RNA sequence: GAUCCUGAUGUAUUCGGAUGGAUUUGAGUAGGAGCGUUAAGCCUUGGACCCGAAAGAUGGUGAAC
RNA sequence: AAGCUCCUUCGACGAGUCGAGUAGUUUGGGAAUGCUGCUCAAAAUGGGAGGUAAAUUUCUUCUAAAGCUAAAUACCGGCCA
RNA sequence: UUGACCUCGGAUCAGGUAGGAGGACCCGCUGAACUUAAGCAUAUCAAUAAGCGGAGGAAAAGAAACCAACAGGGAUUGCCCUAGUAACGGCGAGUGAAGCGGCAACAGCUCAAAUUUGAAAGCUGGCUUCGGCCCGCGUUGUAAUUUGGAGAGGAUGCUUU
């Protein structure tokens, strides 16, 4: 499979450790900007779509509005205190709702919220 | 290449760029994290020494030892074990250890002032004129078209009177 | 108010009122210049839904484009040709959008809403001053208007696999031999 | 497959993105009378006034491209005929 | 530049080699056969107290 | 696994295959051998051991028959 | 000025655009894979795309024809190291 | 007779803006042939080279008329595997994806379709003693409110600047 001019389109990766250093320094810069805050936002537990991966779960995009309302977190405050919100996802069942609500109250139990001024 | 050959033979100076990065790599200021941040330690070790969580996501590689930073039912209701239609909107009602953690709790728990919002002179004059004609009948004050041009409800006027201290 | 009625009228283009008005206007436009300044939009509902505002800094420009093939068909749309010709006449303006206003046997007429990026009424408005940034210089020449977005196949789905992020970038990504350090 | 307790979902506001609104129906009816008819709609209406419904449906299908669009157009023009006779 | 510059070695073989090198370092004739001047060294795995 | 008949108890009454037989097959089972790496050899494709046409195409420079 | 709650009140969503026929071009891709030119030309409990032999197109999932937006990505050129 | 409106022009009037360069990377338009198939025309080369137009420090794309058939996922981009699989093909040469899964990075929004109608509340210019004064744009619609996993209006009681 070398029918085309592959010489002009070879990508080497001699900058792999340098890019790893760059990524770690970017994370350090994020830490410097957000000093007591975590560098990541909280994300829900979701089930993998297909039948092949139905058994396992992973991290989602953001919490459903029903999950936030059931956990006692208002919708507008949630992105400002480190929680990700996804308006597209639906719960569709009482078992993902309970799991992500438990995740949200676990996050609330370990949060140090500071006053505005 | 021709430009670089030109500058090599030119007497014009080589303009050396300082290594000014767009983003600072260390926190700064007079806050708690800045005075306890070790510049020779990584993010994970610093957040371990603080007693805080650095990454809320799933672990993506192996960590060093001691990381500590890379984290009846009558109606069948799954949520009734989760309990402890309007909620407070602008804040939460949340109810040995490292020193930075204790300092953060202390500075987050310290009492603050409120800066209670007062009332304008014209609003106080309006509420005063409203009291001088009816006294306490808030229903009559709401009915009054002359002294209450914006036809406000008696509950709103009672709340404004209570805030003014005019009962 | 009235724009709902005008939208419903614009949806019946062979009815008697709209056919009569289209023919009279086509006659006038045919006898005008190819690219001529229009004082106001002939279709205010259509211009308003495309972002035209009756504010200093907004300009309409009517343009006629010869219709037909280039059996080699021109892969460029006639509406894209209209915006490009107007964008060269008004090289100080930014092409915001354009829309069909009329068609004849030999021409198709389009109106192009342009925006002046140097007017202070545009530079102070946070809803339009994104066009003041120099990355929006000649959007019609890089396929960045509505016709450009349609002709480049910039849609989501399995039907747009090779074009949704750029056809040539996708081709360069698929034709690149990636050799890592540890092989 | 797996057993889970299905929830009743909140009503989607994106449901029925057409029009159940009476004002848009009013505007559509008023514009129809003001604007008039297309030439092909006038041919379909002159076939429908003569009772030649089969020819009207074939003509509409030929000039619209789908049997469903032809059916919808023929029902709309028959409704226009009905209100025109009622006003007459 | 797309010559193979780096070599992938199994981590098990690298740990085997590191353990073999550690075991060889505890043998003093291997220390002098490598070229180290240890004729005044009291014990070949030269352990000093951490307090120093 | 599957194929050739004999065609059980049974069957929702139109479904099923129990017993006895076949010159059966298979990259089938019958107590796993693979994964990774190094060195050497061979094969295919890239300029492909080195040098060596007439051509063809794209874009330009000039004239003057 | 702002968020939330409640409801004997309301809730407007982009048209020579979808689509049909046809000629090129392109794609692994005739639900034409996408695009374009010509002819005709829509809808409103609508429209698009999928699932399904399962008894009829049951069900599922989104809203096109207006627009903006950092990061992770590329880099034989520019200022350097 | 006079004054509006609309439309089309002039001015060495005032304030601005575009052209060229560069073009490694990027976004479009246009577009070959040699070669392989031991000949060659479909095919390949290659949606490449050359040519033309347009930007930036990145560009482009981008917040589903998406993927999916799930116990569901949830803007875009890129890496890994998917996978030389599906699919297409003088079924020869060959051409050749994508969903899921692991990761890097993550951020959401602005309009049009509403009557502010108890008050165009909006904006470009000129003059300035710089504080507020004029002409104009605009009702064929400039502010505020709203953008359909929404929203508005009333009522209601807390909580925010």
């Amino acid at each position: 499979h070398f029918r085309k001019h592959w010489q002009r389109r070879v990508r080497c990766h001699f900058d792999q450790p340098g890019k790893k250093v760059t990524r770690r320094l970017a994370r350090r810069a994020k830490a410097a900007a957000l000093a007591p805050r975590p560098v990541d936002k909280l994300r829900p537990i979701v089930r993998c779509p297909t039948v092949k991966y139905n058994r396992r779960t992973r991290l989602g995009r953001g919490f459903t509005l029903e999950e936030l309302k059931a956990a006692g977190i208002p919708r507008l405050l949630a992105p400002t205190i480190g929680i990700a919100v996804d308006h597209r996802r639906k719960n569709l069942s009482e078992e993902s709702l309970a799991a992500n609500v438990q995740r949200l109250k676990d996050y609330k139990a370990r949060l140090i919220l500071f006053p505005r001024k | 290449r021709e430009l670089q050959k030109r500058k090599r033979r030119s007497s014009r100076p080589t303009i050396r760029m300082p290594n000014r990065r767009k983003k600072a790599l260390n926190p700064a200021g007079n806050n708690i994290i800045a005075k306890s941040w070790n510049k020779k330690e990584t993010l994970s070790q610093n957040y371990t020494r603080f007693g805080l969580v650095a990454k809320l996501g799933k672990a993506t590689g192996g960590t060093a030892p001691g990381n500590k930073a890379l984290l009846s039912e009558s109606d069948a209701v799954p949520q009734q074990q989760q309990q402890e239609n309007h909620i407070r909107q602008h804040d939460l009602e949340l109810e040995s250890k490292p020193e930075v953690l204790r300092a953060l709790e202390r500075e987050a728990t310290r009492p603050v002032e409120k800066t209670v919002r007062h009332q304008s002179e014209r609003e106080r004059e309006w509420l005063q004129r409203l009291v001088d004609k009816h006294g306490d009948d808030v229903a009559a004050m709401a009915r009054d078209r002359k002294l209450n041009p914006y036809q406000q409800t008696a509950s709103d006027i009672k709340r404004r009177l209570k805030k003014a201290g005019l009962l | 108010g009235a724009l709902k009625y005008l939208e419903e009228l614009s949806k019946k283009k062979q009815s008697d009122v709209v056919r009569f008005l289209l023919r009279v206007r086509c006659w006038e436009y045919r006898q005008l210049n190819v690219i001529h300044r229009a004082s106001r939009p002939s279709r205010p509902d259509k211009a308003r839904r495309l972002g035209y505002k009756a504010k200093q800094g907004y300009v309409i420009y009517r343009v006629r484009v010869r219709r037909g093939g280039r059996q080699l068909k021109y892969q460029r749309s006639l509406r894209a040709t209209a915006e490009e010709r107007v964008g060269r006449r008004c090289s100080n303006l930014r092409v915001l959008n354009s829309y069909w206003v009329n068609q004849d046997s030999t021409y198709k007429y389009y109106e192009v809403i342009l925006v002046d990026p140097n007017h202070k009424a545009i530079r102070r408005d946070p809803r339009i001053n994104w066009i003041c940034n120099p990355v929006h210089k000649h959007r019609e020449c890089r396929g960045l208007t509505s016709t450009g977005k349609k002709s480049r196949g910039l849609n989501k789905g399995h039907r747009f696999n090779k074009t949704r992020a750029g056809r040539r970038k996708t081709w360069k990504r698929h034709n690149t031999l990636s050799l890592w350090r540890y092989r | 497959g797996h057993k889970t307790t299905r929830r009743v979902l909140k009503e989607r506001p994106s449901r029925r993105k057409g029009a159940q609104s009476k004002r848009t129906q009013f505007v559509r009816s008023l514009i129809r009378e003001v604007a008039g008819l297309a030439p092909y709609e006038r041919r379909v209406i002159e076939l429908l006034r003569n009772g030649k419904d089969k020819r009207a449906r074939k003509f509409s299908k030929k000039k619209l491209g789908t049997f469903g669009r032809a059916k919808r157009k023929c029902e709309e023009l028959q409704r226009i005929i009905a209100e025109s006779r009622r006003a007459h | 530049i797309w010559r193979k510059w780096h070599v992938k070695i199994n981590q098990g073989q690298k740990r085997f080699a590191t353990a073999s090198a550690l075991a060889a370092s505890a043998v003093a004739p291997l220390l002098m056969a490598r070229g180290h001047q240890v004729s005044t060294v009291p014990e070949v795995p030269l352990v000093v107290d951490s307090a120093a």
